[PDB]
């Protein structure tokens, strides 16, 4: 449960990232939106 | 064997001592580890 809370904190950090706060890296965007959505589903 | 102090004008005894160490495994599972986890969540 502790690890799941840590995971939730990280996921919420990922969700609320903003253009004026963080830079969306192209390798990250291509990994988490093309490769892994196909691998998982 | 404990002999008492000399009387200017307590009785002698035989004392058996037990030096005993507590084995804290229960408190390591029930108290310390949840506290560590709560401290990480507070981090
Ligand atoms: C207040 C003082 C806090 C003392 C805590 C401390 O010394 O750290 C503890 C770790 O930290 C833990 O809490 C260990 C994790 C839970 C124990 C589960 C494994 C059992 C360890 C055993 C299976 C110390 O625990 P340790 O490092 O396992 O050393 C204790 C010695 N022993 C091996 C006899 C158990």
């Amino acid at each position: 449960v502790t690890m799941v809370v840590v995971i939730c904190v990280i996921v919420l950090n990922i969700h609320f990232r903003t253009p004026s706060t963080h830079v969306l890296s192209e390798p990250v965007k291509k990994l988490f939106l093309e490769t892994l959505p196909e691998i998982l589903h | 064997l404990i002999q008492p102090s000399v009387d200017p004008r307590r009785r002698e005894e035989v004392t058996f001592y037990l030096i005993i160490r507590r084995k804290p495994l229960f408190y390591l599972v029930n108290v310390i580890a949840p506290c560590i986890l709560i401290t990480l969540l507070a981090i």
